[PDB]
């Protein structure tokens, strides 16, 4: 099976800006009958996919002149003369020459705006949920920009993966940020052995992380 | 230019369920035809394709011999037949059109998930900081079928509010609702999450207060 | 046929 690649994963950009969107494949779409079946998708957030381009360089039906296709073999690029607002969204390559039908895993146009650290808070267990047998520690990694991002769970100053959920918002549509929850949910009788927990986030804002800690028995 | 799912539901692991797709405002018969699904990843995957006139079909390793796809050209219908459905089944299904391209035009989808979970309420906790601007929480927890809303103080706190997107855990959904307000707003003032999960008749209201 | 041939 032919493998679609995208890059990069997110493209921040102003309205106005030139975009460019890259796409390649594990082989060559190069189809024995001298056409090349690599086309692009877009979709708008809330909404269906849609045809923008085909056969590499052909705009589809309605799609406006600011969009072009290129590139060939295994390389493809989607240009973008001049980003208006309807143009956000995620952009999928896509490959018909070679069996199975294949998409890449997808682009997202997005809106650039000034860096800004995350706000992180920490919250011990409720006394209520620990009523009912269980201890769900949380952290939020609020209103940060760009979206990349990392958090480490601590345990008595030791890392911990098991039982940890991570959500992540969609970019903010008031002021462009970005936001993270981490869940480490443990037993009552994990949580009640172990007395310090930390969550370490890690962003490009700061060279070291931000830690927030509390201590189980205070 | 009209394309419309139908079909989607909850169904058990094990279950069978069929898709349609209802079309006008074009020559039904002269069209090839696919469906292609999303999953909550975002990610697109190819499941069936069939020619113009139900000849030929066409499907990638994972779904042969599990889909059927098919097609009523007197009716304007496209079909999907699935068995033995599993978790990771759950998607968004969109049938399309195809001619320049593989996906032509594109319907609105129609909803599939597959699960045995039973109705079942949230746990609603509080979530206080342990500690210019304070952050409170809400963790609503254990809850099934989708969805849930979130307000605070009964919507009086509209800015820096977001709740972040349920995630499975185990088969049951969690997510929690973040509110930032000015450190002279609280705890001076009360402020108090209102959580709603229609599906089980739950409203719940939860005070959020301070930790030691 | 259209550009996968599925017009038969």
């Amino acid at each position: 099976d032919v493998l679609m690649t995208q890059t990069p994963l997110s493209l921040p950009v102003s309205l106005g800006d030139q975009a460019s969107i890259s796409c390649k494949s594990s082989q060559s779409i190069v189809h024995s009958n001298g056409n090349t079946y690599l086309e692009w998708y877009l979709q708008k957030p809330g909404q269906s996919p849609k045809l923008l381009v085909y056969k590499v360089s052909n705009r589809f039906s309605g799609v406006p002149d600011r969009f072009s296709g290129s590139g060939s073999g295994t390389d493809f690029t989607l240009k973008i003369s001049r980003v208006e607002a309807e143009d956000l969204g995620t952009y999928y390559c896509f490959q018909g020459s070679l069996v199975p039908w294949a998409f890449g895993g997808g682009t997202k146009l997005e809106i650039k705006r000034a860096d800004a650290a995350p706000t992180v808070s920490i919250f011990p267990p409720s006394s209520e949920q620990l009523t009912s047998g269980g201890a769900s520690v949380v952290c939020f990694l609020n209103n940060f920009y760009p979206k990349d991002i990392n958090v480490k769970w601590k345990i008595d100053g030791s890392e911990r993966q098991n039982g940890v959920l991570n959500s992540w918002t969609d970019q903010d549509s008031k002021d462009s940020t970005y936001s993270m929850s981490s869940t480490l949910t443990l037993t009552k009788d994990e949580y009640e052995r172990h007395n310090s927990y930390t969550c370490e986030a890690t962003h490009k804002t700061s060279t070291s992380p931000i830690v927030k800690s509390f201590n189980r028995n205070e | 230019v009209h394309l419309v799912e139908s079909g989607g539901a909850l169904v058990k692991p094990g279950g069978s369920l069929k898709l349609s797709c209802a079309a006008s405002g074009f020559s039904f018969s002269k069209y090839g035809m696919s469906w292609v699904r999303q999953t909550p990843d975002k990610r697109l995957e190819w499941v069936a394709t069939i020619s113009s006139s139900g000849s030929r079909t066409y499907y990638p390793d994972s779904v042969k011999g599990q889909f059927t796809i098919s097609r009523d050209n007197a009716k304007n219908t496209l079909y999907l037949q699935m068995s033995s459905l599993k978790s990771e089944d759950t998607a968004m299904y969109y049938c399309s059109i195809s001619w320049d391209g593989a996906m032509d035009y594109w319907g609105q989808g129609t909803s599939v998930t597959v699960s045995s979970a039973k109705t079942t309420p949230p746990s609603v906790y509080p979530l206080a900081p342990g500690s210019s601007m304070v952050t409170l929480g809400c963790l609503v927890k254990g809850y099934f079928p989708e969805p849930v809303t979130v307000t605070w103080n009964s919507g009086s706190l509209s800015s820096g509010v977001h709740t972040f997107p349920a995630v499975l855990q185990s088969d049951l959904y969690t997510l929690s609702s973040s509110v930032t307000v000015p450190s002279s707003t609280w705890p001076s003032e009360t402020v108090t999450c209102n959580v709603a999960h229609p599906a089980s008749s739950t409203k719940v209201d939860k005070k959020i207060v301070p930790r030691d | 046929a259209g550009t996968y041939g599925l017009g038969d």
